[PDB]
């Protein structure tokens, strides 16, 4: 039995895969995939930055994709911002 | 209406808070609070580490980047990302 | 015997350790430490961005420190930029 | 005058170039070039992985984010960061 916190962490991987499996490399989220991700998964205060700004910020190696470790930057920022909001 | 990603982040925030609020600064984890959370809520992910209290203390000390003997949410979330990565790998 | 490439990767860890040891938590580089790292270790085209601009970019969790995994972002960007230069 | 960090980066770049230029596009690694680089220059850091050609193949596939069957330097450097992290972690 995984705890609820542990299941939450595994679910973060599932969310990435929903998008990384759309096309091309299954370990890559491309710019249009990332736009769908932000629209579907993130609140307005994250979306309003814009998918192009977010893509440039997350694509650390400038290879035209967001890999899982790069996606974790977005998760960290969303968690920190959500935590701020909740109080 | 909450997305899957939002639910997972809420789970993280609410788990942090369950412990942070019990004692001391209500929005940070002191050492006893961090230990309790890791012991219960990361009993599988940190199974080996939980066998040694000093290992857990060292984990906290590493995460405590402003050296105040407490983990803010900012500090704690770096652990959650490391653990997701480790699970992924 | 580690290879020259492996020794270069381990040396990158040593560079970070040089600066994280200056003060505070020994797994953290703070604003002034990074300024000193950029000034000593990085070329002008990297430095010119500004140490505060780099710090804001590297501090992903906004806890006021740059940890080893955050430092790796700078190393990737430096690598990509130097590679571009080496054939330009 | 070159810093410690700059020398380490130059070592990475020169090693990538050594193999990328052997065949095909001179600034990317094709599968055979990548295999050669891993077998020789990462014989310690990827010791277990090297024992299976198909594992080395999968690592390149995962790194090849635009799926053109070669690794640009941008794609390759992500392996370098991952291996540096792994080495940092095991010196705990
Ligand atoms: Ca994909
Ligand atoms: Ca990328
Ligand atoms: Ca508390
Ligand atoms: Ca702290
Ligand atoms: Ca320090
Ligand atoms: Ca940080
Ligand atoms: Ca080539
Ligand atoms: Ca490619
Ligand atoms: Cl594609
Ligand atoms: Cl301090």
């Amino acid at each position: 039995m995984l705890t609820e916190l542990e299941k939450a962490l595994n679910s973060i991987i599932d969310v990435y895969h929903k998008y990384s499996l759309i096309k091309g490399n299954f370990h890559a989220v491309y710019r249009d995939d990332l736009k769908k991700l932000l629209e579907t998964e993130s609140p307005q205060y994250i979306r309003k930055k814009g998918a192009d700004v977010w893509f440039k910020e997350l694509d650390i190696n400038t290879d035209g994709a967001v890999n899982f470790q790069e996606f974790l930057i977005l998760v960290i920022k969303m968690g920190v911002a959500a935590h701020k909001k909740s109080h | 209406k909450m997305s899957q990603l939002e639910r997972n982040i809420e789970t993280i925030i609410n788990t942090f808070h369950q412990y942070s609020v019990k004692l001391g600064h209500p929005d940070t984890l002191n050492q006893g609070e961090f230990k309790e959370l890791v012991r219960k809520d990361l009993q599988n992910f940190l199974k080996k580490e939980n066998k040694n209290e000093k290992v857990i203390e060292h984990i906290m000390e590493d995460l405590d980047t402003n050296a105040d003997k407490q983990l803010s949410f900012e500090e704690f979330i770096m652990l959650m990302a490391r653990l997701t990565w480790a699970s992924h790998e």
